[PDB]
């Protein structure tokens, strides 16, 4: 039968301008509830939702994946690996109620963009089209990451997305945006100091601090440095594979290889799985509150 | 002044959840990712001793006054493009009252 197919579908008679808007309305509201998280902004965890919704996808038979916006279903809203997640869902809720003809799948994609952008990092190209699907579409709990683990089940489980050793360094440049919170999952820590501004800060901390692991109150082992950054045992396995170790030297050297890579990669990551028919529009690029004098 | 003046108190908890990760007003203080920030208004940017700046900050010079110092703030890298201090700016008037406020004071 092979796998499904999904098409993406513009939302009936909507345009950039109409996505420049939810982007507007979603950067700003970024600006405005800033206390969040001691500071730290919604920024981390609106590209980690982005993350979890698109990381379901299985290429082999082509299920999960942005598309279906299923991650408002409780079962996919309940994955103990999403713990956290719900405090990005609140903060799109309130622009879902001002734009309800977006899909849910385009509003949590969308979203990480925005953040990204906002936060300084590169520009994504984006495209919408994602179409809600029943609450049958949602993916089983347990195809995201597990934190505990070494370079080789990183590989692995990469390849079920599609995605190669470069394409996984760059993606894990995220690390350097927001931190772990124990109560979410185990760990605790921000991989670095500016964790609401996108650079390469990930790679140069990986390499230049001194790790040495330890048990946070968890009971988790964890890499500390002695400035204060953690390290999941999945990002240090970064710099114990000789390949990954290459890559992520690169792009503690150079920043705009890095943002390339990412923007690739990040786009890569929230279209997986989704058919656009040849009459559909070329991804977008939205301009920053920055760019529109605010 | 053109520039109001705060509370202190928010200002301490502003400057500890953003600007502490990477700076120190205390006299001595260590420079961390980023100067120690003693003594830091009345003295010219790029200062700081055995600390590394980026050119952009030293020869920007200018005299770091509470007025120039919130205009930074609100925007590190439009003020000193090239700046390599990786803060998004305090978008926030009282923010940036209740924080300046609170530097006057720590850094004296
Ligand atoms: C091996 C794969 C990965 C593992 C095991 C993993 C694990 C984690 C964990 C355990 C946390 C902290 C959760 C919390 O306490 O809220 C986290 C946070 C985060 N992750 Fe990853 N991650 C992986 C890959 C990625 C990728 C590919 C991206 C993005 C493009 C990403 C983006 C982020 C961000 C931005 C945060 C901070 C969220 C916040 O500040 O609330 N992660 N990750
Ligand atoms: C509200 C928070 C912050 C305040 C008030 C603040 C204050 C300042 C000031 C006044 C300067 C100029 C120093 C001089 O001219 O001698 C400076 C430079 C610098 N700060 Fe910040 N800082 C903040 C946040 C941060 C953060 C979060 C980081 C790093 C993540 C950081 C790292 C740096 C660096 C590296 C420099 C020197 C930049 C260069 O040489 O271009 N600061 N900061």
């Amino acid at each position: 039968t092979t796998p499904l197919v999904h098409v993406a579908s513009v939302e009936k008679g909507r345009s950039y301008e109409d996505f420049q808007k939810v982007y507007n309305a979603i950067a700003l509201k970024l600006r405005e509830d800033d206390e969040y998280d001691n500071y730290i902004g919604y920024g981390p965890v609106l590209v980690r939702l982005a993350w979890h919704i698109s990381g379901t996808w299985d290429k082999h038979d082509n299920t999960g994946g942005s598309y279906g916006g299923t991650y408002r279903f409780k079962k996919e809203f309940n994955d103990p690996s999403n713990a956290g997640l719900q405090n990005g869902f609140k903060f799109l809720e309130p622009i879902h109620k001002e734009f309800p003809w977006i899909s849910s799948g385009d509003l949590f994609s969308l979203g990480g963009v925005t953040a990204v952008q906002e936060m300084q990092g590169p520009k994504i190209p984006w495209r919408c089209g994602r179409v809600d699907t029943p609450e049958d579409t949602t993916p089983d709990n347990g195809r995201l990451p597990d934190a505990d683990k070494d370079a080789g089940y990183v590989r692995t489980f990469f390849q079920r997305l599609n995605m190669n050793d470069r394409e996984v360094v760059a993606l894990m440049g995220a690390h350097a945006l927001g931190k772990t919170h124990l109560k979410n999952s185990g760990y605790e820590g921000p991989w670095g100091a500016a964790n609401n501004v996108f650079t390469n800060e990930f790679y140069l901390n990986l390499l230049n601090e001194d790790w040495k692991l330890e048990k946070n109150d968890a009971n988790n082992e964890q890499w500390d440095s002695k400035s204060g950054y953690m390290m999941l045992p999945t990002d240090y396995s970064l710099i114990q594979d000789p390949k990954y170790l290459s890559i992520v030297k690169e792009y503690a050297n150079d920043q705009d290889k890095f943002f390339k890579d990412f923007s690739k990669a990040f786009e890569k990551l929230l279209e997986n799985g989704i058919t656009f028919p040849k009459d559909a529009p070329s991804p977008f690029i939205f301009k920053t509150l920055e760019e529109q004098g605010l | 002044t053109e520039f109001k003046a705060g509370s202190a108190k928010k200002g301490a908890t502003l400057f500890k959840t953003r600007c502490l990760q990477c700076h120190t007003v205390e006299k001595g203080g260590p420079h961390k990712v980023g100067p120690n920030l003693h003594g830091i208004f009345g003295r010219h940017s790029g200062q700081a001793e055995g600390y590394s700046y980026t050119d952009a900050n030293i020869k920007k010079n200018v005299l770091w006054d509470e007025n120039n110092m919130s205009e930074y703030l609100t925007n590190p890298k439009k003020y000193i493009p090239g700046t390599k201090m990786a803060f998004g700016g305090l978008k926030k008037e009282k923010d940036r009252n209740d924080l300046i406020t609170y530097l006057k004071k720590a850094c004296e």
